[PDB]
């Protein structure tokens, strides 16, 4: 469910830059591109942030992560931690690991539903934000 | 800069964005 969601998404992001790959949805594909035009507004695409390696990824990854959350949750950094997961999966196709999505998208998950899913809930779950976001699109 | 700091910033633009963009559409 909520990895079908994270699914979407990477497929999205990859589909997004010609790489293929085997409501909640469109409205997420809405936030993250919406966080794309601010982000590179003040900054370069995040792929020459990243260096990444096969075994230096998920603890890179993880690491960012925690430091997003690390005093709070709001939706808005929800959707940043979506843009981040799938700009690693379309750097990593770039950088010949393609393999490596399939990972990203489970940690992603596993991040979903181990550190946020509470969060989520306690604060109105998906429909709250696919209500919030509503009038943005 | 710090890749994590961009995302919270553009994270939370976004966030004060929807929040207002929701105040307006009430």
């Amino acid at each position: 469910d909520n990895r079908e969601i994270v699914m979407k998404y990477i497929h999205y992001k990859l589909s997004q830059r010609g790489y293929e790959w085997d409501v909640v949805h469109l409205t997420l594909r809405q936030a993250g591109d919406d966080f794309s035009r601010r982000y590179r507004r003040d900054f370069a695409e995040m792929s020459s942030q990243l260096h990444l390696t096969p075994f230096t990824a998920r603890g890179r990854f993880a690491t960012v992560v925690e430091e997003l959350f690390r005093d709070g949750v709001n939706w808005g950094r929800i959707v940043a931690f979506f843009e981040f997961g799938g700009v690693m999966c379309v750097e990593s196709v770039n950088r010949e690991m393609s393999p490596l999505v399939d990972n990203i998208a489970l940690w992603m998950t596993e991040y979903l539903n181990r550190h946020l899913h509470t969060w989520i809930q306690d604060n109105g779950g998906w429909d709250a934000f696919v209500e919030l976001y509503g009038p943005s699109m | 800069k710090k890749l994590s700091e961009c995302l919270r910033r553009i994270g939370d633009e976004l966030d004060s964005n929807m929040e207002l963009q929701r105040m307006i559409a009430d």
